[PDB]
């Protein structure tokens, strides 16, 4: 839901929305652990639920049709960039 | 599990001819044939094939013509100049298919443990790959349907066997072998962010017209779970890559640090001796 | 000087063993470890070579 | 009644399904039929070498099955082109490709039939890519010493099939034997699309492949090292004070350019990580 | 396959060797009557039991 | 210390091999001794 | 079922017979210094996956006809002399056949039997176990016999030789034959020997003024070295058996 | 084309290599080579291979049909065993021995101390070391301190024994010893060893037996 980073979170949304308590965040993980679709790193120093790669969600064809802020995001701007390296290595052409 | 084969372009030259054939009988546009070869592995190799005298009707396009004639006493010729190089599948050009291509897959399953349709390419523009494999698939559904019989991507290259090249490389002619970080990347970088990204653009036709007007493949089943795929780094502003950044000063760490030594011997390479030969050569010139 | 290199591909005159000549611009060569061989001799070299 | 510099415009086909017919064509020569078409006068072209089967007994003019001959000119009946014989081809895969001793007579044996029939001798187990024995002869004859065996009438084609005229037994066979001209076709309706292939093919297919970093640098980097100390030697071999030493033994070379493309490598190689992303 | 092996017989007088010795990983080892040596992983037309080195 | 002149060819060192076998008249010795005329033969 | 045999034959006609030859010495990791058995000499390669580590110089390999690249390996070489000795031995009744060496046989049986079923209680002391034996007595008591009774016994890997067929008018003949059994019992592990008649080709060192058993000399210093050796031979045993065991070397 | 010429260089090489000897060299890059085909040669040798290394009867590198010195292999294949290369080596020698301080002390000396000290054969200038000799009854443990010497340093351990040298063909243990010698002057001054003694190297030289 947030794709960004923070992705080292503290239990706070877990311990209060997953109505779970902090002494079984790591049950709730490592049990998850035993799930295997997502694969966190946790840390026990900070007591934070690391984020890791999951397996995401089933359809948002809102997000369908909303994934060219990331789609055409890589188009334009992998190919856009693409064309600053080549227009800056242009005349190597040789 | 097919990967790859190794591909004799001789035999696609015989579909070039074949391609030479079809302009000059008449109404037959698509080259349509049938492809020799031995199953060895997982990567396989062809090393001949034949072209089928085929018509198509385009009212009912499920009508082949596969003459046994045509089948049976040229695999005894097929057979009698080699028994290694039998039937591994056919083949038939255009990019996509042909509603009969499945049933022309079926004929001759019957001959061998998977034929395959490897679809060609008499005219290479493409951004992709060239002609490409697809095995006998059952993947039907989670439904419980009939069995689906719809030959699925599997992935083909064309491979290089033998020697062969007193012929090919003699008709080079023009091409240079570079050392790589002579143009040659950049050639590739024309061509996998360019044909790559245009394949995104393939994959918006996809992921937009599919929003438009796509019906049941819309979401069937590899789309969200390729969308993980895609969720590996698609993030909003910057992505925020804080591991990598550190990370990537133990990357460039590495390559400016080769880069000042290596590159301050290189200035010995270059400025001594180019020194001295110079000198030599300047004032023993007198 | 690269592209003298084709002369390499001519594989080497090998050694002959000649005893002696005789008249008629022919010699007597005893291949190495072979027999007797009269033939004919080239024109950059002489019989009394 | 008249001489001419012939051409042989071949077909791409011919030479591969030659070096087919010699590469698996195992060293013990072998035989077969050319069929190409007559074009006319001062040339001829190749359209086809077909195949033979496995004729393990001897090379012969007996042969020739013509049952296979019949019904391999039907099978050209029911695919497009039924085109013509011009000869016929054979493989010396072992020695140094010259004419044998049944060429001697299956030469006239066939040619007595055709008009040509030009003979193929070939060898692919001679090179890889930088000798290309493909070879071929016409079978000039005692009859037309009459006049002399002269055509000349372009030449500069048979100057230059004149310039290596070096087989031993076949410089000897200067009688009864005068080579025919092979050019290559303009094949840019195949050559275009064996080169879209060609470099569409051998560079990472899709080229997101490799866009092996820096482990082969990190191996580089130690061969890079350990070189170099005996690269350095030459600076001490270069102190000969006054002068004491010939040709300067240059080993300037061979480590100055592997730094420089495989560190460009290494250089584009960092940047593709913000050339990947973003 | 038999016209051919007959005229494989009947190729030249088809050059009768001796065996050397014989081994089973239907191996032979060939002794020309030249004195060479060939082995071969696939014997033939015969029997390895009709046979002995 | 004779410039040119003592070529010791050692004359006995694998001498059922250096000598005669190859050499039934061991005068290729002397052919080498004639063309190289400042030379000494040793033998043991 | 006959011409599909027929067929694999007709296969088989595009067999090629490969090459006798020998690695002389590993270049590279693909360039390998053979020679061919018949002649001259080669450097050439595997063919991907002939495991060239195992190729030790001195193994024979196989080689194509046209390519000449390596193709096989086989064993080695076997020199077949051994071969009309070793697979000789027949097996037999066992123990029960003999009667009245019960010493003989349990004693005997711990000095042979024992580092071949366990030679860790061997290890569990630490002590290297035992190498030999000579049996005597009068002739023909059945030393034959009780070597056959271990025959039946073991029934694994024996090598029993006459021990007087070694000298046939050659030198190093003898010695080159005794190499070659030698390599081949360093060859297999639980190799068994078993030799009769010692006094023919063991015999004893006098002051050199004879001729041919000068040969033994040398032939009985092959078994001086080559019983020890630098490497100890590893479960090969030695059965020695003779009529006088008087004349025999000191040394021995 | 300066690829091309390089890489050309090596198209007909490598793959199926023949080996034939050196014999003479009459100009520049044009030599004779005899062959172990049986016959001699007078072919067009290379520029790849240095000038300085055809002394020899070297083993070569020529094709098959074009016949052409392209490598040199200085070596051939061994004496006879060539110092098992390994591990074979047995030791029992320099951390356990019963009683030999004499001669491990002496060989200690004469071996040791000259591999790694040689300039202690300076300051003083006293010699490189030598061969030597041992004797003691059969059981005063005579090869092993020969083992474990072949054990504890890496010396090039190039053992024979000598009851071999006896033959039938004439010169033939005297070429087993050259090439013993020659591949001894070839390799090192490590330490190549000949156990072989009494009985066969007796004194009686004047003897028509
Ligand atoms: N102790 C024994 N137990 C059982 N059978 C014996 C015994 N001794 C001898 N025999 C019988 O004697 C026969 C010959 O024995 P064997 O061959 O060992 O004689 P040998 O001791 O080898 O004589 P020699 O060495 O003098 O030739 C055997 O068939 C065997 O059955
Ligand atoms: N100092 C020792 N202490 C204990 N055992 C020893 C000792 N020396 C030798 N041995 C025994 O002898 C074996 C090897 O002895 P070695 O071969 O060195 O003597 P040797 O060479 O046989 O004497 P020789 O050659 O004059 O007959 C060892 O494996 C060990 O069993
Ligand atoms: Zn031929």
């Amino acid at each position: 839901t947030r794709p960004a980073n923070h992705r080292q979170l503290t239990f706070e949304e877990i311990a209060k929305s997953a109505k779970i308590t902090v002494n079984e965040v790591e049950l709730l993980v490592m049990k998850a652990l035993s799930v295997g679709l997502v694969k966190g790193s946790i840390d026990e120093v900070d007591k934070r639920v690391h984020m890791t790669w999951v397996q995401p969600r089933v359809l948002d064809l809102q997000q369908i049709k909303g994934m060219k802020d990331r789609l055409e995001f890589w188009c334009t701007d992998v190919k856009s960039m693409e064309m600053l390296v080549e227009h800056q290595a242009h005349d190597i052409l040789t | 599990a097919v990967q790859k084969v190794v591909v004799h372009p001789l035999v696609l030259l015989s579909v070039v001819d074949h391609f030479n054939r079809i302009g000059k009988v008449g109404n037959q546009k698509r080259v349509v044939g049938v492809l020799l070869g031995s199953w060895q592995k997982k990567v396989l190799d062809v090393s001949n094939s034949f072209a089928v005298p085929f018509d198509e009707d385009d009212k009912d396009d499920s009508v082949w013509f596969l003459d046994h004639d045509y089948l049976e006493n040229m695999y005894g010729m097929f057979k009698k100049v080699n028994a290694r190089e039998r039937i591994v599948g056919w083949y038939h050009t255009g990019p996509k298919l042909h509603k009969n291509d499945i049933a022309i897959n079926e004929l001759m399953k019957r001959y061998c443990p998977n034929s395959v349709l490897v679809i060609i390419d008499v005219k290479p523009k493409d951004l992709g790959l060239p002609t490409e494999a697809y095995i006998s698939v059952e993947e039907v559904h989670d439904d419980g349907t009939p069995t689906s019989k719809t030959f699925e991507h599997v992935t083909s290259e064309i491979g290089a066997e033998e020697a062969e090249e007193v012929g090919v490389e003699h008709l080079l002619r023009d091409i240079k072998d570079t050392t790589v970080g002579t143009l040659s990347q950049r050639i590739t970088n024309q061509v996998h962010g360019l044909k790559g990204l245009n394949s995104k653009l393939l994959d918006i036709r996809s992921y937009l017209e599919k929003v438009a007007t796509g019906k049941l493949p819309i979401n069937h089943q590899i789309i969200y779970q390729l969308q993980d795929v895609f969720n590996l780094l698609p993030d909003v502003s910057l992505q925020e890559f804080v591991k990598a950044f550190y990370l990537k000063t133990n990357d460039q760490m590495v390559v400016v640090y080769l880069a000042s030594l290596i590159r301050s011997v290189v200035a010995l390479h270059n400025l001594i001796n180019n020194k001295i030969a110079n000198r030599d050569a300047e004032k023993k010139e007198g | 000087l690269r592209e003298e290199l084709q002369l390499l591909q001519e594989q080497g005159s090998y050694v002959g063993e000649v005893v002696r000549a005789m008249d008629k611009k022919k010699v007597l060569v005893k291949v190495h470890p072979e027999g007797k061989f009269v033939v004919d001799v080239d024109k950059n070299i002489d019989i009394n070579d | 009644a008249v001489d001419t510099a012939e051409q042989v415009y071949i077909s791409s086909l011919a030479l591969l399904k030659m070096l087919k017919h010699g590469r698996a064509g195992v060293p013990m020569e072998v035989m077969g039929l050319m069929l190409g078409e007559f074009v006319d006068d001062y040339t001829v072209r190749v359209i086809d070498v077909f195949a033979m089967p496995q004729s393990g007994t001897g090379v012969s003019v007996e042969a020739v099955d013509p049952v296979f001959q019949a019904k391999m000119l039907d099978m050209l009946k029911q695919t497009g082109r039924p085109e013509m014989v011009v000869g016929w081809y054979h493989s010396h895969p072992g020695f140094g490709c010259w004419l044998s001793g049944v060429d001697i007579n299956t030469q006239q044996s066939f040619e007595a039939l055709s008009e040509r029939a030009v003979a193929v001798v070939v060898d692919p187990i001679q090179s890889v890519k930088g000798k290309v024995v493909i070879d071929a002869f016409r079978l000039i004859n005692a009859n037309m010493m009459v006049l002399g065996h002269e055509p000349r009438q372009t030449t500069s084609n048979l100057g230059h099939l004149n310039k290596p005229s070096i087989q031993a037994l076949i410089h000897g066979l200067n009688r009864h034997y005068y080579s025919i001209t092979i050019n290559y076709r303009k094949n840019e309706l195949e050559q275009k699309m064996l080169l879209n292939l060609h470099k569409k093919s051998w560079m990472e297919g899709l080229t997101l492949q490799d866009y092996v970093v820096k482990e082969m640098l990190e191996l580089a980097k130690n061969y890079n090292k350990a070189v170099e100390e005996e690269d350095k030697m030459t600076p001490e071999q270069l102190a000969i004070k006054n002068v004491g030493k010939q040709d300067p033994k240059r080993h300037l070379e061979e480590h100055v350019d592997v730094l420089m493309t495989s560190n460009i490598v290494q250089c584009l190689a960092a940047m593709l990580d913000t050339v990947v992303f973003k | 396959e038999n016209s051919e092996k007959i005229k494989v017989n009947k190729t030249l007088p088809y050059l009768v060797s001796n065996v050397i010795e014989l081994l089973d990983v239907k191996c032979a080892v060939i002794k020309t009557s030249t004195r060479q040596t060939y082995f071969l992983p696939v014997i033939g037309l015969v029997d390895a039991e009709k046979l002995k080195p | 210390h004779t410039d040119c002149t003592f070529i010791r060819v050692s004359g006995s060192e694998l001498v059922q091999k250096f000598i005669g076998e190859g050499a039934r008249m061991v005068r290729e010795l002397f052919v080498m001794a004639r063309e190289h005329a400042p030379s000494i033969i040793f033998m043991d | 079922k006959q011409y599909e045999k027929s067929e694999n034959d007709l296969k088989a006609l595009q067999s090629v017979g490969q090459i006798v030859g020998e690695v002389l010495k590993q270049l590279t990791e693909e360039k390998f210094i053979v020679k061919a058995t018949n002649g001259p000499r080669y450097v050439v390669g595997c063919r991907r996956q002939l495991d060239k580590s195992k190729l030790k110089p001195g193994t024979r390999v196989a080689l194509d006809m046209t390519t000449l690249t390596i193709m096989r390996y086989l064993p080695r070489e076997v020199d077949p002399l051994v071969y009309n000795m070793s697979h000789e031995d027949p097996g037999n009744v066992s123990y029960s056949e003999i009667g009245g060496l019960s010493e003989q046989i349990r004693e005997l049986r711990e000095v042979i039997e024992l580092p071949l079923t366990n030679p860790e209680l061997f290890q569990r002391v630490g002590i290297i176990p035992p190498k030999g034996c000579l049996l005597y007595g009068p002739p023909g008591t059945g030393k034959t016999l009780l070597a056959r009774a271990v025959a039946s016994q073991l029934d694994c890997n024996f090598l029993k030789v006459v021990s007087s067929s070694i000298v046939d008018k050659y030198i190093g003949e003898s010695a080159r034959l005794i190499r070659e059994m030698f390599n081949y019992a360093r060859d297999h592990q639980p190799c068994i020997i078993f030799m009769d008649e010692i006094d023919a080709i063991g015999g004893r060192r006098f002051s050199e003024g004879t001729s041919a058993d000068r040969e033994i000399q040398r032939t009985l210093m092959e078994l001086l070295n080559q019983m020890d050796g630098f490497d100890t031979l590893h479960r090969v045993k030695m059965i020695m058996a003779t009529n006088r065991p008087d004349t025999l070397d000191p040394a021995l | 084309e300066f690829l091309h010429a390089q890489e050309e260089v090596k198209r007909i090489q490598s793959i199926p290599l023949v080996i034939g000897q050196f014999l003479e060299a009459v100009d520049q890059n044009t030599a004779i080579v005899g062959s172990t085909t049986g016959s001699n040669y007078y072919v067009r040798i290379l520029s790849t291979i240095d000038r300085e290394l055809l002394k020899p009867n070297a083993s070569v590198a020529l094709h098959k049909h074009s016949n052409a010195l392209v490598d040199v292999l200085p070596p051939e294949a061994d004496s006879s065993i060539m110092m098992l290369t390994s591990d074979q080596k047995p030791d029992v020698m320099y951390a356990d021995i019963g009683g030999m301080d004499i001669q491990k002390q002496e060989v200690r000396e004469a071996v040791e101390l000259p591999l790694t000290h040689f300039e202690l054969y300076k300051q003083i200038g006293i010699d490189p070391p030598r061969g030597v000799l041992m004797y003691g009854p059969p059981g005063c443990g005579k090869t092993m301190l020969a083992k474990a010497v072949a054990h504890h340093t890496t010396a090039a351990f190039i053992r024979v024994v000598g009851s071999e040298f006896v033959q039938k063909y004439l010169g033939e243990g005297p070429r087993m010893v050259r090439d013993v010698f020659r591949l001894a002057k070839e390799n090192a001054p490590a330490i190549i060893f000949i156990d072989e003694i009494d009985a066969i190297a007796t004194k009686r030289f004047d003897a028509q037996t």
